[PDB]
């Protein structure tokens, strides 16, 4: 019986029902369960907005923060949500996305130029 | 001649307690001396003891002391290789020199050289000093007579044709480079130096990198315009290779690095033309002897100071040896 | 793919920054915290008041 | 209390026979020169790996190929040199034989590590050292590689955040406070991973 409580591996896990998407960040080390011996237990993210589109997002990175100047890693789910946020600046993963949504637009003009 | 192997502080000739030392070392995974393989090799006096020593050095080559392979011992081998046989050991180490590490960074190189060239040998002493020069050589007093075993070995030897024979020419003929006055010399230069170049660009995929370990950039006939250049400031193997060649996925390569390949017929005629012009303006072993008649000095003085340095050192090891045994 | 990894490698450096950032933001969180001068006179009243 | 003595004892034994059984990387970690495979691990290999491990050697053997271990001797990566032009080779100074298997290959070897034409001596992890994909340049035909002879305030976003709680607060003061990237130097996308999080296999 010995933590650790050093280097952090946010850890994500989908776990739900059917017609429910809904996020879990778990927050431990990298030779750690998820529901076993952690670090940090933060509360969940909202991946789809609510009604009439309004994305709410509560930022609980007071303590991330310190975490993180303490010593914490973040995985893809963390950096891509700090990136989009407004921390961070816009996450270089989504820009691009929204670069190759532009040239599926691109062949889209074209492919409507040639068929018909 | 012999006498110059007279500090031999021999031992014994038994080989008990070192290969039982050897043993112990090996089983017990613990690091060897060099201690043991010096007494081995200064007790060589057979062809046994010589297989010994040589399977002794090869296990060191794997032993936990992988380095600790100290001058004296190569030093005290090539010596008595040279003193007693010198034909198919040696000539098995000198080739491979890497399962047994007989490095000659000494005057070992003259002493070679002299016993190969008073004696006038052939196609072994040949093959030892091509094995031999094909990584480092040329510093002690005696790289004006390499030179001259080279030049006539390569005059006497015109051929090619097989690649393995191309790739020693070539290897063999990179590191020289101060007969400012030689022909076929600088045209069997020119002609290895084109046709690696070739072989590096301008042909398959695979042979780019593995078979010459040579620079990776696309100007190679730059070095064969650079001699030229040196040559004529102020040619015949390499035109009769052009004239013979006359008539006949995973790219590993970048875009901008292109191969000039597409080059052929003007590159030719330059190479012809300058050829023309060389014989217009401009045999070598006279040029060689004469050279070395200022040369050829044998100072055997630097071997018996290491000599006596090295024995000096081994003396003080054994004797902490001795010390950390005893008082242990 | 060019784009996507010269455009990493900046997010990657201005994230270094702010991590260095993050930790200079931590100093000056546990300053504001323990060097608080409030806390040390209140408890220098509470003192005064106990004696 | 009485601790669990069996569970113990079997744990103690098991870390203990994997400890004095490390076996070094000739044994298991026998690269063959056709399959393409590892032993007792058994798994696959990388597409990139469908030639490299049969077409180039290792460096510390490719070293010993050369005198001296080639304490002075120059050596670059075949893998830089595919996405690399600048000094990004191994000049060593300082080499570690490896005494589990002929010819000098597979070991752990260290050095100056020059990167972007910096002679870093005892840098930090050196990942890519133990591959199939390096060049041999001995001493003819020395130096070659070398050819070599964001710092930005905040985005948009936490501008306009910090300018308009400072509105709410008093003033609204325009400026922004400048950052540093001298820690953590700029290392491209074909830079060697860092060891840290990767103990053995
Ligand atoms: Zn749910």
């Amino acid at each position: 019986k010995a933590y650790r409580g050093g280097h952090l591996t946010i850890r994500l896990a989908l776990g739900g029902c059917t017609n429910r998407p809904f996020y879990r960040i778990v927050a431990a080390h990298n030779k750690c369960p998820r529901d076993g011996r952690f670090v940090e237990q933060l509360g969940s993210y909202d991946p789809l907005p609510n009604s009439h589109g309004e994305k709410l997002v509560a930022l609980n990175l007071d303590r991330i923060r310190h975490w993180i100047g303490c010593g914490a890693h973040l995985s893809k789910p963390m950096e891509k949500l700090l990136g989009l946020a407004g921390f961070f600046p816009l996450h270089p993963m989504m820009i691009t996305n929204a670069e190759r949504l532009r040239r599926k637009r691109a062949r889209e003009v074209l492919l409507a130029s040639q068929k018909t | 001649d012999s006498h110059k192997w007279e500090a031999r502080e021999k031992e014994h000739y038994c080989l008990a307690d070192l290969a039982s030392l050897m043993d112990k070392t090996f089983e017990r995974k613990l690091p060897v001396s060099s201690l043991t393989i010096s007494r081995l090799i200064d007790n060589i006096s057979s062809r046994e003891e010589i297989d010994h020593a040589e399977y002794y050095l090869y296990k060191f080559r794997h032993s936990p002391n992988c380095w600790y392979l100290r001058n004296w011992t190569i030093h005290t081998w090539i010596r008595q290789c040279l003193k007693y046989d010198a034909q198919d050991k040696a000539l098995y180490t000198l080739v491979n020199k890497v399962q047994y590490g007989i490095f000659p960074d000494n005057f070992t190189f003259n002493l070679l050289m002299d016993s190969f060239i008073k004696k006038e040998n052939y196609k072994d002493a040949l093959s030892v000093v091509f094995e031999v020069m094909m990584q480092e050589a040329f510093e002690v007093p005696s790289t004006q007579l390499l030179s001259l075993y080279v030049l006539f070995h390569c005059l006497a030897k015109k051929t090619d044709f097989s690649w393995e024979e191309e790739r020693n020419f070539g290897a063999s003929l990179l590191l020289p480079g101060l007969k400012q006055k030689n022909s076929v010399g600088f045209s069997s230069q020119l002609y290895g130096y084109a046709l690696l170049g070739k072989v590096e660009l301008q042909q398959g995929l695979r042979a780019v990198y593995h078979n010459m370990p040579l620079i990776w950039k696309p100007g190679y006939l730059d070095r064969a315009l650079q001699v030229m250049e040196k040559v004529a400031a102020s040619e015949a193997l390499d035109v009769l290779g052009a004239v013979l060649k006359a008539l006949t996925k995973l790219v590993e390569q970048l875009d901008i690095e292109e191969t000039e390949q597409s080059k052929l017929p003007q590159y030719l005629e330059r190479f012809k033309a300058l050829h023309s012009k060389l014989q217009a303006l401009g045999l070598t072993t006279q040029l060689v002897k004469e050279k070395l008649s200022t040369c050829e000095a044998e100072d055997i003085a630097t071997y018996e100071q290491n000599l006596q340095q090295w024995h000096l050192d081994l003396v003080q090891l054994i004797q902490r040896e001795q010390q950390q045994r005893e008082q242990a | 793919f060019f784009v996507l990894m010269e455009r990493y490698q900046h997010y990657r450096q201005t994230v270094r920054a702010l991590r260095m950032e993050f930790v200079s933001e931590v100093q000056r969180k546990v300053h504001e915290a323990r060097a608080g001068v409030l806390a040390e006179r209140k408890a220098l009243k509470d003192a005064a008041e106990h004696r | 209390v009485r601790p669990r003595l069996i569970a113990e004892l079997a744990r103690r034994v098991r870390a203990l026979r994997e400890q004095l059984n490390r076996p070094r990387d000739s044994q298991l970690y026998a690269v063959d020169y056709e399959t393409l495979t590892r032993p007792f691990s058994g798994r696959r290999l990388p597409v990139r790996a469908w030639a490299d491990v049969r077409r180039e050697s290792r460096l510390l053997q490719l070293l010993g190929r050369l005198p001296l271990f080639g304490l002075g001797r120059l050596v670059t990566r075949k893998s830089w040199l595919w996405q690399h032009d600048e000094p990004c080779y191994w000049r060593l100074t300082r080499v570690r034989p490896d005494y589990t298997a002929q010819n000098l290959d597979h070991g752990k070897a260290w050095g100056i590590l020059t990167f972007k034409g910096k002679t870093e001596s005892e840098a930090r992890e050196i990942e890519h050292v133990m591959y199939h994909d390096w060049r041999l340049v001995p001493k003819h035909e020395e130096e070659a590689f070398t050819a070599f002879t964001a710092s930005v305030p905040y985005p948009p976003l936490l501008r306009a955040m910090i300018i308009a709680e400072r509105q709410k607060n008093g003033d609204t003061s325009t400026e922004e406070p400048m950052l540093n990237v001298q820690r953590i130097r700029m290392e491209p996308w074909d830079y060697p991973a860092k060891q840290e999080d990767k103990g053995r296999a």
